[PDB]
């Protein structure tokens, strides 16, 4: 029921995730728990990855519209 | 719009996921990248992944597109209706506010699902007021 919840919330979540990753010091750098030290090739990587997400997001939200 | 330096990281961004060298990047590669961050990506997540920067329709990503992805102005490219779209969803009155709690519990348990601490940031920076109702067409031109 409402399949424009899930899709929703996505899209807010990935838009905030690529937004904060923008401060190196943001609190959404713990969620890589799988990484012993952060080094600065994996920040690179995740922002391009993150990048993506959102627009993969934003792709599924219009969908479901 | 973009530095020479910009550019620049955007390249070396670029050689991080094209590993063997040939100036595209496949889902395999993106892959590989994914994994050694500690992510688990299904094929068709990364085959979506792919289908929205691939801007000939190869399957996959040159680095003209990879830097036009990562150059797209998200912010006013018309970004910020779709953001409110998504919070109307969950403002059950036309507020404009949506409570700081029905924010944490949509944000950590429901889609993407996030952290706790995440959801502290995005709630303290958001509640310009602190008492516990957020206006997230002030959140938004903030991420924009
Ligand atoms: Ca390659
Ligand atoms: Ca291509």
């Amino acid at each position: 029921f409402n399949r424009q919840i899930p899709a929703a919330a996505s899209l807010i979540q990935t838009a905030w995730r690529c937004y904060a990753a923008e401060n190196p010091d943001s609190s959404t750098w713990k969620i890589y728990i799988r990484i012993s030290q952060l080094r600065e090739h994996h920040r690179a990587t995740i922002k391009v990855i993150r990048r993506m997400q959102y627009f993969v997001a934003k792709k599924k939200f219009q969908q479901a519209r | 719009q973009l530095t020479e330096e910009q550019i620049a990281e955007f390249k070396e961004a670029f050689s991080l996921f094209d590993k063997d060298g040939d100036g595209t990047i496949t889902t395999k590669e993106l892959g590989t990248v994914m994994r050694s961050l500690g992510q688990n990506p299904t094929e068709a997540e990364l085959q979506d992944m792919i289908n929205e920067v691939d801007a000939d329709g190869n399957g996959t990503i040159d680095f003209p597109e990879f830097l036009t992805m990562m150059a797209r102005k998200m912010k006013d490219t018309d970004s910020e209706e779709e953001i409110r779209e998504a919070f109307r969803v969950f403002d059950k009155d036309g507020n404009g506010y949506i409570s700081a709690a029905e924010l944490r519990h949509v944000m950590t348990n429901l889609g993407e699902k996030l952290t706790d601490e995440e959801v502290d940031e995005m709630i303290r920076e958001a509640d310009i007021d602190g008492d516990g109702q957020v206006n997230y067409e002030g959140f938004v031109q903030m991420m924009t």
